[PDB]
């Protein structure tokens, strides 16, 4: 529930 | 003005995109990748501008900064004088579908059965049923709940890919694109129609559009609605006419996303393209129909009447809704 997954 | 670069997921989508590009005089051109996540990355790099996404993918894209632009709007259930482009979207019903002949099977006896999902990370095929199952079982081991599944995008050696079939040649088993026979809404419903799985996680429209002659596709053309039942969360089974009272969730409609800096241009180009190629568009059916692909839901769902403007210039969280975003976040804690 926070950062871009790439 | 600039051209808009669409991202096509897999080669069938690429073919349709190329026809669109030709017809639009290269106002739209095409990039292609093998999965939706890789398309999301092309957009983040600036090597494509936009694509239309299921809500679970909108969550991945939105976490990475991409924004919703226009949403699919299908035929309204109620009377509206509003033009399609201005009508608020209604969401679609995620459902669990089984064969009427598989008589003992309910929501509460799904453990160790065979399942068919649209793909990992999509709303009705995955985030809603697996989020519910994690919660009800109190366990993150959702990869050990069903005995075998087809869940495109999972590890091809794992139980979650055991039922997937790949392409004509049996290549690309379990890839999350239309090359996989059991991909997407229609692939997952085909997985149940052929009794490869005991249950399919799709949406209500899928069942109607692929039964009772609504599809002439070989695998669908003989299916009868009355041979299916929906699984309700209270443990009952209903006829597929009762989806309004026997669904898992109401999902936010698929929608186009783009970088924030190209959203207004993408919006303008799409409104004009759908005027040419949309339902009743100036050049559909004569030359090209943007929202047809012989039931295979390529680029857009076949049941899309138009892409509609969004109210409230919503962020991705606003567009998905807080409850759904929260549900996705909870499920992703498991992996
Ligand atoms: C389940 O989905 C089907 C298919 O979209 C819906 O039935 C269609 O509804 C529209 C709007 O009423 C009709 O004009 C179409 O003719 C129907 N299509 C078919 C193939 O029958 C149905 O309304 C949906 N059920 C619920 C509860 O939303
Ligand atoms: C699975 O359970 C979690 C935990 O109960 C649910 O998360 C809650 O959702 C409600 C309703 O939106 C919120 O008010 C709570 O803040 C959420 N709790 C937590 C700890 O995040 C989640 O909605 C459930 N998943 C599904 C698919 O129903
Ligand atoms: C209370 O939270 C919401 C917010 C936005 C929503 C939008 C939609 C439609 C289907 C959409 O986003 O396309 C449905 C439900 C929603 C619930
Ligand atoms: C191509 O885009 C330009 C600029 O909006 C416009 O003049 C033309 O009508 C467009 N044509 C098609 C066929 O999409
Ligand atoms: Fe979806
Ligand atoms: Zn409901
Ligand atoms: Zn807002």
């Amino acid at each position: 529930l926070e950062a871009c997954a790439f | 003005y600039t051209r808009v670069v669409w991202c096509a997921v897999g080669p069938e989508e690429q073919k349709k995109c190329q026809q669109w590009s030709q017809q639009s005089g290269q106002n739209v051109t095409c990039a292609t990748a093998s999965t939706t996540d890789d398309c999301i990355v092309l957009v983040l790099k600036g090597e494509a501008d936009a694509l239309n996404l299921d809500g679970g993918y909108i969550y991945t894209a939105g976490k990475c900064g991409l924004v919703p632009v226009l949403a699919e709007n299908r035929k309204s259930s109620k009377h509206s004088s509003l033009d399609c482009v201005l009508r608020p979207t209604e969401g679609y019903l995620a459902v669990a579908v089984v064969k009427k002949a598989n008589e003992g099977l309910t929501w509460n006896s799904l453990k160790d059965k065979k399942s068919c999902h649209t793909a990992v990370d999509r709303t009705a095929g995955w985030n809603i049923p697996m989020g519910l199952i994690v919660n009800q079982t109190g366990s993150c081991a959702f990869d050990e709940f069903f005995s075998q599944s087809c869940a495109p995008g999972a590890d091809p050696k794992s139980r979650l890919c055991a039922l997937c079939a790949g392409d004509d040649q049996g290549l690309d088993k379990c890839v999350p694109n239309s090359k996989e026979k059991y991909y997407g809404y229609t692939g997952a419903f085909r997985c149940l129609a052929e009794d490869v799985g005991d249950v399919a996680f799709v949406k209500n429209d899928t069942v109607w559009e692929n039964t009772n002659g609504e599809s002439t596709a070989d695998w669908a053309k003989n299916l009868k609605r009355e041979d299916f039942r929906l699984l309700c969360l209270d443990g009952t089974r209903k006829p597929v006419t009762e989806a309004q009272s026997c669904h898992l969730a109401v999902a936010p409609n698929h929608a186009v996303v783009s970088r924030s800096d190209r959203a207004a241009h993408v919006e303008q180009v799409l409104l004009h393209q759908q005027a040419l190629f949309g339902k009743n568009g100036k050049n559909c059916p004569d030359k090209f129909c943007l929202f047809k692909s012989e039931t295979k839901n390529l680029l857009f769902n076949d049941n899309t009447e138009c892409l509609a403007k969004l109210g409230g210039r919503p962020t991705y969280e606003e567009y998905l809704g807080t409850e759904y975003v929260t549900a996705i976040a909870n499920l992703k804690k498991c992996s």
